[PDB]
């Protein structure tokens, strides 16, 4: 558990569900099969720099 | 923006900026998403009609990833009052669809705790616009981003002679000068975690830009989010 130790592990968003820990991520990802990772569905994923 | 350096090639997408009838760039705003942008409901008084432009780094040099459009439905927070800038925010509906392609983008909208927790208690954060450059100066012709240290609650309401309502929040530096400035109201405040970004405040006020002793006052957006939220389905 812990979102505290290092957001716990997540890319994204955290959540301490009860005892350990569960990641999400924003509109426009989705979960790694880790479910820690967040992965985009488009080109243009929201928060990512256009380089 | 006083200060701060320049905003590169795709090196902030999300940057919106708000064009009055005779085409100047007033304000600012947030691509949150392919229809709806975000920006301060104090902007929505600077113009009788205004337009969106998005894509444009340069105000002179035409490049080719620009593009207007137009605001479907303003969207202004009941609540909000000149009187104290509180509720600093707006959303707007565009009539035709954002085309995300390099220099356009939409930023990530967090989570109110997670944000919180992890993004404001950060070290700083970014603020970017076509704002003047030095509180006497002229608007500038050119996007720029500048990085703000998060400013400690206390010291903020201290450093203030205004009431720091839970609706806003610091950003910036005491002697440094920068800042935002004229016409960078409704710009996007960003942080990074992970390389992505996270919408983490838009841009208000301040006393003056750069002053000494004064911050640069942000409407808290993390506690907008319910509302922007069931905004992006329109009420
Ligand atoms: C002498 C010139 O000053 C004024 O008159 C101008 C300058 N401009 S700016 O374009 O230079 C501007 C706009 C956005 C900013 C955003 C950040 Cl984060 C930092 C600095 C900013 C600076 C804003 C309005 N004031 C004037 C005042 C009016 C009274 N104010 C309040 C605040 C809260 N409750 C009640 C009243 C604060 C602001
Ligand atoms: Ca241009």
């Amino acid at each position: 558990k812990l979102c505290s130790l290092d957001n716990g592990d997540c890319d994204q968003f955290c959540h301490e569900e009860q005892n350990s820990v569960v990641c999400s991520c924003a509109r426009g990802y989705t979960l790694a099969d880790n479910g820690k990772a967040c992965i985009p569905t488009g080109p243009y994923p929201c928060g990512k720099q256009t380089l | 923006i006083v200060g701060g350096q320049e905003c590169k090639d795709g090196e902030c997408p999300w940057q919106a900026l708000l064009i009055n009838e005779e085409n100047e760039g007033f304000c600012g705003g947030t691509i949150l998403s392919e229809f709806y942008i975000l920006t301060a409901a104090h902007c929505l008084y600077q113009a009788k009609r205004f337009k969106v432009r998005v894509g444009d780094r340069n105000t002179e040099q035409e490049e080719g990833g620009e593009a207007v459009h137009e605001v479907e439905v303003v969207i202004k927070h009941n609540r909000f009052t000149k009187e104290t800038y509180d509720f600093d925010i707006a959303v707007l509906r565009l009539k035709t669809p954002i085309t995300f392609r390099m220099n356009v983008a939409p930023a990530c909208l967090p989570e109110r705790d997670w944000a919180e927790s992890t993004l404001m208690t950060q070290k700083t954060g970014i603020v970017s616009g076509f704002g003047r450059t030095h509180e006497k100066g002229r608007q500038s012709t050119r996007l720029k981003m500048l990085e703000v240290p998060y400013v400690d609650r206390n010291s903020c309401k201290l450093s203030s002679s205004f009431i720091i309502t839970q609706n806003m929040f610091c950003a910036g530096y005491d002697t440094k000068q920068e800042d935002a400035c004229q016409g960078d109201s409704g710009g996007p405040h960003v942080t990074r975690f992970k390389d992505t970004y996270f919408v983490t405040g838009i841009v208000s006020w301040g006393e003056g830009c750069a002053r000494k002793g004064k911050y640069g006052i942000y409407t808290k957006v993390t506690a907008f989010l319910k509302w922007i939220d069931r905004s992006m389905k329109t009420r």
